[PDB]
RNA sequence: CUCUGGCAUGCUAACUAGUUACGCGGCCGUCGGCGUAACUUCUUAGAGGGACAAGUGGCGUUCAGCCACGCGAGACUGAGCAAUAACAGGUCUGUGAUGCCCUUAGAUGUCCGGGGCUGCACGCGCGCCACAAUGGGCGGAUCAACGUGUCCUGCGCCGACAGGCGCGGGUAACCCGUUGAACCCCGCCCGUGAUGGGGACCGAUUGAAACUAUUUCCCGAG
C-alpha cells in the first residue's frame, strides 16, 4: 500500500504544475532518464538509479521531510516563465509542461558542468543541486538560468 | 496443479511453473533475492508487495528464462509468475477471485500482464543502426 | 509593476509564430473572469492548461 | 549454494580451500597476469585460491567443463590501445593449474564425456560450506 | 529405424511432398511419425548495386530460402523403394537413411 | 617449367564467369564477380525481401 | 596508524631519478626510466613488502633490497621474458637496462644502422619515422 | 594542497569536525580536510568502530554516514 | 500486393526442440546427473483465424473523412517493388557485351625476377580513440541474436601468451554450443595530478618471401 517511501498527503500547491502523479497519491523515471546523458553516459539507466538512490539518502538525511517534497520544490521554483523567439522577443509563456522539460534539463546540468572540472561525486552533486534550487539560494544553475532567461525576456519585449 | 505461462519483453521467454506447493518462491532453484541486478529487485517483488502474501502462500512457483539481456529477463520473470497465478485461479477457482487480482496487477503497472510486442527494428545501410545516417560531405 | 496573474486556457487557436513555435491561445483568469487577454505559448500545451504569464498588460497582435 | 550470495560463497569457499594446503600453488602464481586483456598483476596475493573457489562453484551449476571452457568464462574487455576493443579470453596455463588443484583433492573427475565435474565429496564440502554461510545471517 | 529428410527451397513443394509421403505410407498401415519443421536457413547476400563504385551506396540483400522437413518411420526396407519411387517432385530432394 | 604455385592469396581465386579478381563473392561456394552474380541471382535462387 | 612517520620523505632519489614519496610503493618507481607498472609490482612482491605503504613508508633498509632486485632480477627466478634486454646486440646476456643506461643503449642501435648506413638507419638520420605505415598526411 | 597521510595536529581537527558534518562521505571529507580521496575511505572505517559515525548503507561507488546518536 | 514483427493452457506436429510425472544416483530442497512414461505451454514452421475507421461520441450540405474514447495481441511497425520523360552523370576496368582507332615478336600479347602502387614542407574528406570526477585499475557473477564452419573448434598435456605438441567431434537445431560477449551488476583500489586518464612514435611467435619493421606476444619508454 506503499512505495519507495510512505508521502502521507503530498502536497502539489500550485494547480498548473500538477502533472506529474504517476508516484503521488512518473517523476522518478524521467529525473533517471534525464541524467543519462552528454554522450558518455547514454544507455547507462541503472547508473544513473545509483545515482538518484544515493541522492535520496543525501536529501533524506540533510531535511527531515520526504525526499520527494524537494525533487518537486525545485523543480516548481526553478521552472521558467517567458522566453524570447525571434519575431521577425515578445516574452511568450512557456508551458505546464515546458516548466517540468526544462527544469530537469537544468538540474541535470547543473551537477554536471559543477563536477566535471571539480574533484566530487555525481551522486553528491545531483542532491547539492536540488537543495540549491528549491527556494530560489541564488547559488544554484537551474536558478541562475531561469532568472536570465526571465530577464532577458522582459528587455526584448 | 499444471500451470505454465511465458513472459516475454524482447525475446527472453520465462515459463513459470505454478504447482500446490507451499508458498516459497524461487527462480529455476535460486531464490529470487539474489538475482542480479540487486537494484531491480522489487520489480520482482511487485507481485507480492502490492499484493498480499496469502494468495501465494499456496502455490509454488519455479522459472526458468532464456534468452534476453539481464534487464530483458528481470522484466520477463516478473510477467511470468503475474500471469500464473492468474491461470491457475481461472483454471480451478472462479473469475471473482481472479478477475479482483487482475485489476490491482493492471492498476500499478500494465506491462504486468500485457506483454510489449516492442521489437529491435533491422539496420538499414548508410549508417549506423536503422536511423542514424553516415556523415555527407558537401563539396 | 503588476502581479503575478494565473490564466487558464480556454480555447487553443492554433500554431503561430515564424517556425510554428509559438501556439496563441486565449487565456481566462480564474479569481476574477472580467479581463480576457491571448498570449502565445512556446510548447506543447493540451486543453483546459494553466499558465502564469507576468506582464498580462500587452496583447499578441493574433 | 544457490541459496546464498555467489560473492559470498566464493569468499568463503576461498578460506576453506587455503585452511587445507593441499592445492598446487605454483610458483609463477604473483609473475603472471591472469589474461592478455588485463595489464597489471592482481592486488590480492591469494588469487589462485579464489580462482579455485569459482571455477569448482561452476562445476556444481553444468558439469563437463574443460579448460579451453574456463577461460571463456574469465575474459574480458581486451584495450586495443587505438584501435577499438574486443573480446579476449584468459589463459589456458591458469585456468589449467587450477583444474589441476581441484585434482589433488576429492573434489573434481574427469568424466569420460569430456571437461571435468564433480565428485560426491565435492559436492559435499560444497553445500556444507553454503549451508554454513546461509546461518551467517 | 528409417528417417526421411525432406530439402526444398519452396514451401509449396515441400508441403506438397510431405503430404504424399504420409499417404503414400498410410496405405500400408504403418505407424509413422508426425512431420517436423526444421529451423529455415537463409542465404545474406548484401551486394553493392553499382557495378563500379559511382553511385550512392546501394546495397540489395539477397535471400534464399532452405526448408528442412523429417518424417520418421520405423518400418523395413523391403518395399520402400517403391514408395519412394512414386514421390517424384521436381525442385525437392528426398534422402532416406 | 612455367608452372608457379600459387594457391594461397589474391591469384589463384577468379570468377568462374568473366575470369577477374575483383568483387569476388566465394561465400556459399559461388567463386562470381559481384558484377555477374546479380546477373545469375534470379537463376541460383536468391530473391529480394 | 595513518600518522605520518618521521621517517617520511617525499623525495627519495633512486638511481639519479627522484621518487616521489605521495603514490604507491609500485606506482611510485615507474618514474625511474626502465622500470614501469608492471615491473614494479613484480619485485614489490618477490620483497614481501605489503602493498598497501606509499613510497615515503620504506626506509633505507627496504629501498636497497627493492634496488638490488631491479638491477638483476635473475638472481631471484625472475624470468626472462620479462626483462627490458633479453638478448644484447654488445653484451649478448639477459640484463634489464635502467634510466641511465637505456639512453646509452638504444642511441647504439641507431648509430649501428646509421654507421653501417641501412635503409632503417638512414631514415633515423632524416629526421624521418622508420615508417611501418604510411606518412602521405600524418605530420 | 594535497595530503596522502595523516598529520597528528590534523588528526584530532578529523575527530571534532568530520563527526559534526550533517553529511559525512569522502567526498567532503576530502574536500574539508585536502585528504587524497583513498585516505578519506580508510579513515571513515576508524570512525565507524570508535562510534563516532555510523553506516546507513554502503556500497562500491558512493558510502554515506551520519551523526552518531544526535536526535 | 510481397516480405518481416506482433498473440490462443487453439488446431497440425516432433529422440536433430522440449516440458510435466516416475525411477535411480549424488548432496543438504538441489541436480543441462542418468534412464523410460505422458505431453506440445515453452522451441521450430506449416494453414487460417484475426484489424475495416467495425462499435461510442463529436465535427463536417453528410458524403469523403478527421478527432476523442469502450473493448482489444494492432487502431500497427519497418522493408522490398516503384512510373512517364530525361542526363553527352558513372561504367570500354566486371564480362569470351562491343564499334572505331592503336599495338602485334626488340609486343600495349604474358611468364618470371626486382621495385612501385605505402614514396612527403602541405590542403581536404570519411572514420577510430581520447582529453576520465557519470571514470580507470584487480577479483566474482550473472546474459544472445542474425550469422559462419573442411574450414569452425572440443578435451588432455606443455607454455608469461602469442603459440606449440597430442586426442575427438561437426558437411551440421546433432559438434563447436545451454554461443557462459561487452556495457550493465556486486567488492576493492585510485583521488583531478597529461596520474594508475590517454596512448602516438620506438627478444618469444604465427601463415610466407617478416627488407620498407604484415600483424601479434612480453618488457621498457611513452
Ligand atoms: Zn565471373
Amino acid at each position: 500500500l506503499f512505495g519507495k517511501w510512505s508521502t502521507d498527503d503530498v502536497q502539489i500547491n500550485d494547480i498548473s504544475l500538477q502533472d506529474y502523479i504517476a508516484v503521488k497519491e512518473p517523476i522518478v523515471e524521467r529525473v533517471t532518464n534525464s541524467m543519462m546523458m552528454h554522450g558518455r553516459n547514454n544507455g547507462k539507466k541503472l547508473l544513473t538509479v545509483r545515482i538518484v538512490k544515493h541522492a535520496f539518502e543525501i536529501i533524506h538525511l540533510l531535511t527531515g521531510e520526504n525526499p520527494l517534497q524537494i525533487l518537486v520544490n525545485a523543480i516548481i521554483n526553478s521552472g521558467p516563465r517567458e522566453d524570447s523567439t525571434r519575431i521577425g522577443r515578445q516574452a511568450v509563456d512557456v508551458s505546464p509542461l515546458r516548466r517540468v522539460n526544462q527544469a530537469i534539463w537544468l538540474l541535470c546540468t547543473g551537477a554536471r558542468e559543477a563536477a566535471f572540472r571539480n574533484i566530487k561525486t555525481i551522486a553528491e552533486c545531483l542532491a547539492d543541486e536540488l537543495i540549491n534550487a528549491a527556494k530560489g539560494s541564488s547559488n544554484s544553475y537551474a536558478i541562475k538560468k531561469k532568472d536570465e532567461l526571465e530577464r532577458v525576456a522582459k528587455s526584448n519585449r | 496443479q499444471s500451470v505454465q505461462v511465458f513472459g516475454r519483453k524482447k525475446t527472453a521467454t520465462a515459463v513459470a511453473h505454478c504447482k500446490r506447493g507451499n508458498g516459497l518462491i524461487k527462480v529455476n532453484g535460486r531464490p529470487l533475492e539474489m538475482i542480479e541486478p540487486v537494484t531491480l529487485q522489487y520489480k520482482l517483488l511487485e507481485p507480492l508487495l502490492l499484493l498480499g502474501k496469502e494468495r501465494f502462500a499456496g502455490v509454488d512457483i519455479r522459472v526458468r528464462v532464456k534468452g534476453g539481456g539481464h534487464v530483458a529477463q528481470v522484466y520477463a520473470i516478473r510477467q511470468a509468475i503475474s500471469k500464473a497465478l492468474v491461470a491457475y485461479y481461472q483454471k480451478y477457482v472462479d473469475e471473482a477471485s481472479k478477475k479482483e487480482i487482475k485489476d490491482i496487477l493492471i492498476q500499478y503497472d500494465r506491462t504486468l500482464l500485457v506483454a510489449d510486442p516492442r521489437r529491435c527494428e533491422s539496420k538499414k545501410f548508410g549508417g549506423p543502426g536503422a536511423r542514424a545516417r553516415y556523415q555527407k560531405s558537401y563539396r | 509593476v503588476q502581479p503575478i496573474k494565473l490564466a487558464r486556457v480556454t480555447k487553443v487557436l492554433g500554431r503561430t509564430g515564424s517556425q510554428g513555435q509559438c501556439t496563441q491561445v486565449r487565456v481566462e483568469f480564474m479569481d476574477d473572469s472580467n479581463r480576457s487577454i491571448i498570449r502565445n505559448v512556446k510548447g506543447p500545451v493540451r486543453e483546459g492548461d494553466v499558465l502564469t504569464l507576468l506582464e498580462s498588460e500587452r496583447e499578441a497582435r493574433r | 549454494v544457490k541459496d546464498v550470495n555467489q560473492q559470498e560463497f566464493v569468499r568463503a569457499l576461498a578460506a576453506f580451500l587455503k585452511k587445507s594446503g593441499k592445492l598446487k600453488v605454483p610458483d609463477w602464481v604473483d609473475i603472471v597476469k591472469l589474461a592478455k586483456h588485463k595489464e597489471l598483476a592482481p592486488c590480492d596475493e591469494n588469487w589462485f585460491y579464489i580462482r579455485a573457489a569459482s571455477t569448482v562453484r561452476h562445476l556444481y551449476l553444468r558439469g563437463g567443463v574443460g579448460v579451453g571452457s574456463m577461460t571463456k568464462i574469465y575474459g574480458g574487455r581486451k584495450r586495443n590501445g587505438v584501435c577499438p576493443s574486443h573480446f579476449s579470453v584468459g589463459s589456458k596455463n591458469v585456468a589449467r593449474k587450477v583444474l589441476q588443484a581441484l585434482e589433488g583433492l576429492k573434489m573434481v573427475e574427469k568424466d569420460p564425456n569430456g571437461g571435468r565435474r564433480l565428485t560426491p565429496q565435492g559436492t559435499r564440502d560444497l553445500d556444507r560450506i553454503a549451508g554454513q554461510v546461509a546461518a551467517a545471517s | 529405424r528409417i528417417r526421411i529428410t525432406l530439402t526444398s527451397r519452396n514451401v509449396k513443394s515441400l508441403e506438397k511432398v510431405c503430404a504424399d509421403l504420409i499417404r503414400g505410407a498410410k496405405e500400408k498401415s504403418l505407424k509413422v511419425k508426425g512431420p517436423v519443421r526444421m529451423p529455415t536457413k537463409t542465404l545474406r547476400i548484401t551486394t553493392r548495386k553499382t557495378p563500379c563504385g559511382e553511385g550512392s551506396k546501394t546495397w540489395d540483400r539477397f535471400q534464399m530460402r532452405i526448408h528442412k522437413r523429417l518424417i520418421d518411420l520405423h518400418s523395413p526396407s523391403e518395399i520402400v523403394k517403391q514408395i519412394t519411387s512414386i514421390s517424384i517432385e521436381p525442385g525437392v530432394e528426398v534422402e532416406v537413411t | 617449367y612455367w608452372s608457379h604455385p600459387r594457391k594461397y592469396g589474391q591469384g589463384s581465386r577468379s570468377c568462374r564467369v568473366c575470369s577477374n579478381r575483383h568483387g569476388l563473392i566465394r561465400k556459399y561456394g559461388l567463386n562470381m564477380c559481384r558484377q555477374c552474380f546479380r546477373q545469375y541471382a534470379k537463376d541460383i535462387g536468391f530473391v529480394k525481401l | 596508524s595513518l600518522v605520518i612517520p618521521e621517517k617520511f620523505q617525499h623525495i627519495l632519489r633512486v638511481l639519479n631519478t627522484n621518487i616521489d614519496g605521495r603514490r604507491k610503493i609500485a606506482f611510485a618507481i615507474t618514474a625511474i626510466k626502465g622500470v614501469g607498472r608492471r615491473y614494479a609490482h613484480v619485485v614489490l612482491r618477490k620483497a614481501d613488502i605489503d602493498l598497501n605503504k606509499r613510497a615515503g613508508e620504506l626506509t633505507e633498509d627496504e629501498v636497497e633490497r627493492v634496488v638490488t632486485i631491479m638491477q638483476n632480477p635473475r638472481q631471484y627466478k625472475i624470468p626472462d621474458w620479462f626483462l627490458n634486454r633479453q638478448k644484447d646486440i654488445k653484451d649478448g646476456k639477459y640484463s634489464q637496462v635502467l634510466a641511465n643506461g637505456l639512453d646509452n643503449k638504444l642511441r647504439e642501435d641507431l648509430e649501428r644502422l646509421k654507421k653501417i648506413r641501412a635503409h632503417r638507419g638512414l631514415r633515423h638520420f632524416w629526421g624521418l619515422r622508420v615508417r611501418g605505415q604510411h606518412t602521405k598526411t600524418t605530420g | 594542497n594535497n595530503l596522502v597521510l595523516f598529520d597528528k595536529a590534523t588528526y584530532d581537527k578529523l575527530y571534532k569536525e568530520v563527526p559534526n558534518y550533517k553529511l559525512i562521505t569522502p567526498a567532503v571529507v576530502s574536500e574539508r580536510l585536502k585528504i587524497r580521496g583513498s585516505l578519506a575511505r580508510a579513515a571513515l572505517q576508524e570512525l565507524l568502530g570508535k562510534g563516532l559515525i555510523k553506516l546507513v548503507s554502503k556500497h562500491r561507488a558512493q558510502v554515506i554516514y551520519t551523526r552518531n546518536t544526535k536526535g
